[PDB]
């Protein structure tokens, strides 16, 4: 009933790898795949220099295209928002990989499909997820984005500039990306090259 | 441009994967003609009726072997969920039921010519889904609209070539006309997307693309020649589009 | 075959597109003006034009712009459309004939002047005075202004006037109250506007729709309608209460502040709440945040104020904050306007005077013994302004004395004045009717003798004064002469001012003869003046430069804060308590607002191509959640029923929500049903039409318009012309 | 959602261009059998020529009748530069120029296999540029790759269509392969655009294209029903997308 | 050499269409057609209104689709980023209608496409366009871009935030959008209902 998010403050981060790290040690995410990760890019030249830290991972989009496509229905969308996999339903075959437009999404070696649960296990003990817990900066918020008095809530209303990744998908990311610094937006690479 | 960790953006679908598409391919095309010389009541109905019955079995093995989910069995649940927007179940279901159709029509009972009407349906299904596998992803920038197109004309490339190979009178003329329309349809395709997604296209295959639309251009010319370079044209196409287009790309 | 690559003529040209008057140059390539543009030194337009100015040239070029003289077929009655061309002679004598008979059994108090625009001066304050009637009068008086203009002549000893004196780029704060700018699209205060927002001037709009103004605002309160003197004493009441006044401001320059703070006591932002429906705390803040920024905070007076019956409250409360923020006259506000020099042409002194009123006795002194018949409404109100409205009633019942015989010089009878059914009982009982335009508007045929003026661009008009910071003079000259049958306003009345014994009046063989003699007066002549379009003199803004020079401004020696000695005596109240609850809507039925539409001007642009283009109807804009309880969507047509039953025909639904749910706002100005102009008829709904009543200011003539109620009833979506087709009939001068 | 003006977001390809659309498709398509036929050697490729001629010709005066600026006489320009990168400049020389290569074919001058190859290229050229000319314009929705798939295809069945309802032996039966192949590909359309895409082609159209499906089955039915029903089923097709598919919408 | 754009402020914008009218009238833009038009959106309930006027008309793309599809050459990209049409080469088949994606093209009634020219006729000799000269609020700004000095670069510098329409086709507009006024950004049909 409530509609689970999440906002990153760009203004504020620093891209020091904590949250990332954090979820790793959390969710004992196996070598050689992330449920979070790092992006930084400079946008340039001297008078002129922007450095954009963009740590990213499952959106949890809520109009989800991995779901839609999964043969065995273990990528479900759920009451509140979240996008997790149930994997006694899941064959291992990619259809959520291929659909999915953020590379959110792995192969766990135990085979079946993983990425991040928005901490699906503390949310129900009633706690804030692991990323959010240990942030340095106080750049990242959640919570319940009907509930005004929620952290995500205030966050918005207080943000200068609102963006997400590919909006011209069709997915509404519930992952909120603040104050980005340069004033084109969210950094691309086709805007490099 | 630097990364702290890293996105998750490795090939998901491998050689294996991209094998499987090219059987696939056969195993729907081939179901096509069973039913078709079955309703036309032709002498062969039954030689091609137990081939699609072996190609359409290999690929459901091949498609559990190369499963990293194979030993902890729960392919089980393709069978006992509906999920029509999934085009990987609408061929799970395709080559199931195409399977035990092609059984019940092999093994001459239950019932005869209504049987090969529902032949014809679920091997419509099994040519139609993988090129909608690949096309329903629209983040996916090489995977357009073509694929739907590009998949069922170059699987019945695939099983009108296996035909002519096994000598059936009825098979060369209809691959050299399937197979110009499947060649020249692979031709416009890169014109079709957009300039970075295109030059992606040409510097990862291409050479690769230009040669098999050179080597599928010799299904018009003599026969053993012919079968033969349709059929590696159809399948290099396949297989190359599968591997090529797992980019999401900016 | 571009028209820039042609050859042309320039020169330099007043904008007739409204009365904001903007100084302009058209670019003519043989009879045709193809663009206008705004110039640098001109003050008004400083090298830019809003929309409006840059399509008003094309009624010049509409090929249902009016052309010849015409005179009723005897015996069809006025309103059926019978019509038979004639002469400028025939025409113009037949009026002087029918004009001395109602003269000779009646006097020339029974005929009414209306009328609006650069000749009404001609129309309404020459030619009436010259013939002796006081029943002259204009719709931006009563129907517009007169609550202000008379709030500020008690207040201040001066108007506020038609360049309204705002120093917005000083501005640090400003609260607009209903004050709509940007679909209100004036020229120079859209430019000035602009400005202060760019400057870091932030702006709170009180209004109860969310209006483009608001678009721009910090703060938007939406106000319940009507209430706005509650939320006015109560800012009053916190500046004095809380001790936030400029005191040396009102020690120094205003009389009676002490009868003020006294009657304000019990208004306290609890008690505005309640009736006004913003939360006390917001009327808190925004009294504090202004107070914090004077002399640089500002409520700059809107132009329209006959919203509801009391209005002269309402402004005169809002200039006493402007008072007790000690803005008048400082930077950050109000600069102080001066007129600018430029000598009358001599002539014998008129008939009838002007009394520009204020204190000491401007009701009717001269009226009462004073020679022989004063303007029909002068026992209506307590005011001294004419108002168009009142002497309608005149024409038919008869009652203070008759009114045969009426004048419209370019003023929209049935759209500009309320209850139109009883203004066409009046034309019915009129013995002469006569209307000046261009168009053939609804009320235009409706007339005994329609006269075809020519238009601002083939035209010479006498000069625009305008009082400013640095007062300047405009002038206009033709771009090109006038097409078909048609004649400059000041050639008609002059030939009609020589046919009912005016000769010392109108002397002056031409225009160009009359605009020599003013120009002798300040150092030039006629070529120089088309030279520099615009003249700019010295004169003064703040209190400094009057105050060094050992004076002050006013009326009557320092302004009177409660604000006028003779109104308490005679008429009841002095203060403003009429904050007075206004009635309600029914149930069913919903307030009617109006407005602007930024591309149109009132109504006379409606048939206008290139603007109809930009907005060929208007759209009732009711909120979101109403429309959805009624069973409306977007694509929806709908028919307005007043609480007197009058429909206005199908309009546009606007299911969007930026309005309270008390109300419904269109724009003013459609639903005309006037066949002739042919891309405006048919079009929308009318304000106007749904305006059967209205709640007269006892204080300044005004007619309060916000006091109807409308309610909906679904309609089938209209079959009309295609507008395109008929935009692109071509205009032929024959 | 409100204006002053308004964007010019209106049909910029009317009926009249839609049957351009359907005409050109016979034009190449008959073209390309004339092709065919004289290199088999076989004795109707004379008849077939002046038909593609004609058709060629048709197709060039409706292209000429219905521009606006017919009288203007600019289309000369089409023919004295060089513009690689525009479908509609291929098009105007591939039907061009396969109307000279046809019309030496029909004279017996300047040689004829040689000619021959011509017309199967420039037939190839036209047969190609429509649905180029609709899927290159990646700003509309509708207009996705397959554009690229449907117009040759669907050019196909209406050449094929007209040469058995003119009792031509060989035909009826690429007909049924070429219409199977179009219908199939025209079913899983829909499925291949983004859900807003799909939801505007069904509200606007549809009902239409539902009918154009089912029409188009009758190509496997009654023998003299079948050209007509694969004509209608082709040729509404075609115009159905190019008047649908006129929209940028967000 | 130069780079030619147009700088629209939106915080400024009120839209009065004088632009819109000015243009019609310096143009001489027939009746059913425009070169620029306004749109006029709102976004939000009660607490949280904002409505966004938004001038709309060629943004003469830096890599436009509606030159290379063009048959004959009338249409053109010239040196200093001026796209424009040859009418003596266009034949009114309607490819660069198809092609671009703003709606900025239209049927001139005398028998070739027509379309916002920059005022090239104004620019040749030196002076500024007839939308940007005529404006009340002072929200236009023309100029090259190259020029550190010119109007747009100031602009451009001095804005809080950039923006441009369909920026996923990739034709690099040259009418840039400062200070648009829903944190989100442009606003898009899709975002509505
Ligand atoms: N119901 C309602 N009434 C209102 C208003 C409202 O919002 N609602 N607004 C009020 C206000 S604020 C004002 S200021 C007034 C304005 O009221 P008006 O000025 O009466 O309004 P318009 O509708 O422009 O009418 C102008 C008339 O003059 C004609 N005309 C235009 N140009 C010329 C010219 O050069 N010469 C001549 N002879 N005629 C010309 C036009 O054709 C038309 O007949 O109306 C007031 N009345
Ligand atoms: N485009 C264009 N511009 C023009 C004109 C034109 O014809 N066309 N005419 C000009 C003339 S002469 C005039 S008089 C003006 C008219 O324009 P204004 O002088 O600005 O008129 P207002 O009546 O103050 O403002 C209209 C706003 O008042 C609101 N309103 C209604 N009732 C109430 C209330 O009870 N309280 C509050 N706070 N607000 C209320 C409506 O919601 C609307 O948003 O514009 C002038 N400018
Ligand atoms: O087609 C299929 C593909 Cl591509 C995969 Cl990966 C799997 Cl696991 C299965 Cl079961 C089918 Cl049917
Ligand atoms: O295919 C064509 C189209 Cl669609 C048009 Cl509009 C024109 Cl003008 C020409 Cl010449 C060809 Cl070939
Ligand atoms: S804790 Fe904050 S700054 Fe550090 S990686 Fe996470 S989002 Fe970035
Ligand atoms: S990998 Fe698992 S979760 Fe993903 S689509 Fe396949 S079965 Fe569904
Ligand atoms: S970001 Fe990708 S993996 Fe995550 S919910 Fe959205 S579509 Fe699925
Ligand atoms: S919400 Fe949990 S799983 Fe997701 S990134 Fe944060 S710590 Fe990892
Ligand atoms: S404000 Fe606009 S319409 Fe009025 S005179 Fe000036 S330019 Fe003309
Ligand atoms: S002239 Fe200025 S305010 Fe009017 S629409 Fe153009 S940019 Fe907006
Ligand atoms: S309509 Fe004219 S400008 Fe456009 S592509 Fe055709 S010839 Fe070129
Ligand atoms: S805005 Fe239109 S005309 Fe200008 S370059 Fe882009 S597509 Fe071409
Ligand atoms: S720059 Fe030229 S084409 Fe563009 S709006 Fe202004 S006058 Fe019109
Ligand atoms: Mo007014």
């Amino acid at each position: 009933m409530p509609r689970y998010a999440m906002a990153i403050d760009l203004s504020l981060c620093v891209g020091c790898a904590a949250c990332a790290v954090a979820c790793k040690m959390e969710n004992e995410v196996p070598p050689g795949v992330f449920n979070l990760w790092i992006r930084e890019r400079e946008v340039g030249e001297y008078p002129n220099l922007v450095v954009e830290f963009r740590p990213e991972q499952c959106l949890h989009c809520e109009n989800p295209p991995c779901v839609p496509v999964c043969p065995t229905g273990a990528s479900y969308q759920t009451k509140d928002g979240l996008v997790l996999v149930d994997p006694k339903k899941c064959i291992a075959c990619g259809a959520c990989i291929a659909a999915c437009p953020y590379d959110a999404r792995y192969l766990h070696p135990a085979g079946y499909v993983s990425k991040c649960t928005f901490c699906a296990h503390r949310l129900e003990k009633g706690k804030v997820p692991a990323c959010v817990e240990t942030c340095p900066t106080y750049c990242r918020t959640f919570g319940d984005l009907e509930d005004p008095e929620s952290p995500v809530a205030k966050a918005l209303k207080a943000a200068e500039r609102v963006d997400v990744l590919r909006p011209e998908q069709g997915t509404r990311p519930k992952l909120f990306y603040l104050n980005a610094p340069s004033k084109k937006g969210l950094t691309r690479e086709s805007e490099v090259h | 441009a630097e990364f702290y960790g890293l996105p998750n953006a490795q090939e998901f679908w491998h050689w294996t994967n991209a094998l499987h598409f090219v059987l696939v391919g056969l195993a729907g095309g081939v179901a096509l003609l069973a039913a078709l010389l079955h309703l036309k009541g032709d002498a062969e109905a039954r030689r091609y009726t137990l081939y699609a019955l072996m190609l359409i079995a290999l690929d459901l093995f091949i498609l559990w072997a190369e499963s990293p989910a194979r030993f902890r069995f729960t392919h089980i649940w393709l069978f006992l969920s509906f999920h029509p927007t999934s085009p990987i179940w609408w061929g799970a279901w395709g080559l199931g039921l195409g399977f035990l159709t092609g059984g019940l029509l092999y093994l001459g009972k239950g019932s005869q010519r209504a049987l090969a009407w529902a032949l014809l349906v679920f091997s419509l299904v099994a040519l139609s889904y993988p090129g909608l596998a690949l096309a329903v992803n629209l983040n996916r920038p090489l995977w357009n609209g073509l694929m739907a197109g590009l998949f069922p004309l170059t699987a019945l490339v695939l099983a009108l070539g296996l035909a002519a190979l096994l000598k059936s009178p009825w098979a060369l003329f209809p691959l050299r006309v399937l197979a110009g329309a499947s060649l020249l349809l692979a031709l416009l395709y890169p014109l079709t997307l957009p300039p970075e997604a295109r030059g992606h296209l040409l510097e990862e295959a291409g050479f690769w693309y230009g040669l098999f639309l050179l080597l599928g251009l010799g299904t018009f010319w003599q026969e053993r020649l012919a079968p033969w370079a349709g059929l590696l044209a159809a399948a290099g196409l396949r297989a190359l589009l599968v591997l090529a287009g797992q980019w999401q790309g900016l | 075959a571009p028209w820039y690559a042609q050859e042309v003529k320039s020169v330099y040209q007043i904008c007739e597109g409204c009365f904001w008057r903007c100084g302009i140059v058209a670019h003519a390539v043989g009879n045709r003006v193809y663009k206008v543009e705004g110039y640098e030194a001109n003050p008004k337009s400083r090298g830019r034009l809003c929309p409006r100015g840059q399509g008003a040239p094309q009624t010049t070029y509409d090929p249902d712009r009016l052309k010849r003289p015409l005179i009723r077929v005897e015996g069809s009655q006025r309103g059926e459309g019978k019509y038979r061309v004639a002469t400028w002679e025939e025409a113009l004598d037949h009026i002087a004939k029918k004009m001395l008979e109602i003269r000779e059994k009646y006097g020339p108090e029974a005929i009414a002047f209306f009328g609006h625009g650069t000749g009404d001066y001609w129309f309404v304050d020459f030619l009436p005075a010259a013939w002796g009637s006081p029943n002259a009068a204009k719709p931006s008086v009563s129907l517009c202004t007169a609550p202000r203009e008379v709030a500020s002549q008690w207040v201040f000893g001066r108007p506020i006037g038609g360049h309204e004196p705002i120093d917005w780029e000083n501005a640090r704060y400003i609260v607009l109250i209903g004050h709509h700018i940007g679909e209100d699209t004036h020229n120079t205060q859209l430019q000035d506007f602009a400005l202060a927002l760019k400057n870091g001037a932030k702006v709170v709009v009180v209004d109860p729709r969310f209006s483009t103004a608001a678009a721009k605002a910090h703060r938007w309160l939406p106000i319940k309608p009507g209430t706005d003197t509650a939320l006015l004493l109560a800012w009053i009441h916190v500046l004095i209460y809380e001790d936030l006044y400029d005191k040396e401001y009102v020690a120094k320059y205003t009389v009676g502040f002490e009868e003020l703070k006294a009657h304000v006591k019990d208004f306290t932002p609890e008690w505005a709440e309640k009736h006004t429906e913003i939360p006390a705390q917001v009327i808190r803040e925004v009294a504090r945040e202004m107070a914090a920024h004077k002399p640089r905070a500002v409520l700059p007076p809107t132009r329209h104020n006959v919203w509801y019956g009391d209005d002269t409250y309402r402004v005169m409360a809002l200039l006493y904050v402007n008072v007790l923020l000690g803005n008048y006259g400082r930077p950050g506000g109000f600069y102080i306007a001066q007129s600018p020099y430029l000598e009358k042409y001599p002539l014998p002194p008129l008939p009838l005077e002007p009394a520009a009123g204020g204190c000491s006795g401007p009701s009717g002194g001269d009226h009462e013994p004073e020679g022989f018949k004063p303007r029909a409404d002068k026992g209506k109100f307590f005011a001294r302004s004419t108002a168009i409205q009142e002497l309608i009633e005149p024409m038919i019942t008869g009652e203070p004395y008759p009114i045969k015989g009426l004048f419209a010089y370019g003023i929209n009878l049935f759209h500009s004045i309320p209850n139109v059914p009883r203004t066409k009982e009046a034309l019915k009982n009129l013995d002469l009717y006569v209307a000046i335009d261009v168009l053939p508007q609804e009320h235009v045929m409706w007339a005994d003798v329609i006269l075809p003026e020519a238009t601002y661009l083939e035209r010479y008009d006498d000069f625009v004064l305008v009082a400013h910071k640095t007062p300047f003079i405009q002038l206009r000259t033709p771009a090109h002469e006038p097409l078909f049958d048609t004649k400059p306003g000041w050639w008609i009345a002059r030939e009609l001012g020589l046919r009912l014994g005016l000769e010392q009046y109108f002397p002056w063989k031409t225009i160009e003869e009359y605009l020599e003699t003013r120009l002798q007066s300040l150092g030039l002549d006629l070529e120089t003046m088309k030279g520099m379009g615009t003249l700019v003199q010295r004169g003064k803004p703040w209190l400094e430069d009057w105050e060094k020079e050992g004076r002050l401004p006013f009326g009557t020696a320092s302004g009177k804060i409660e604000l006028y000695c003779q109104r308490f005596k005679e008429a009841g109240h002095q203060p403003l308590p009429v904050f007075t609850p206004p009635e309600e809507p029914p149930e069913g039925f919903y307030r009617l607002l109006y407005g602007r539409s930024p591309v149109h001007t009132f109504a006379r642009t409606q048939n206008n191509w290139v603007l109809m283009e930009m907005d060929p109807e208007n759209e009732v804009w009711i909120h979101k959640e109403e429309a959805k309880r009624l069973g409306l969507k977007e694509g929806d047509y709908v028919m307005l029923v007043n609480q007197d039953g009058v429909k206005e025909g199908p309009v546009r639904v606007k299911p969007t929500a930026r309005i309270r749910k008390d109300c419904v706002y269109i724009v003013h100005g459609f639903g005309h049903k006037a066949p002739l102009m042919r891309l405006a008829h048919g079009r929308g709904a009318s304000d106007n039409y749904l305006q059967t009543r209205y709640k007269l200011d006892p204080i300044s003539g005004g007619a309060g318009l916000r006091v109807n109620f409308v309610r909906l009833e679904k309609a089938e979506r209209p079959r009309l012309p295609s507008l395109t087709g008929l935009a692109k009939r071509p205009f032929d001068e024959r």
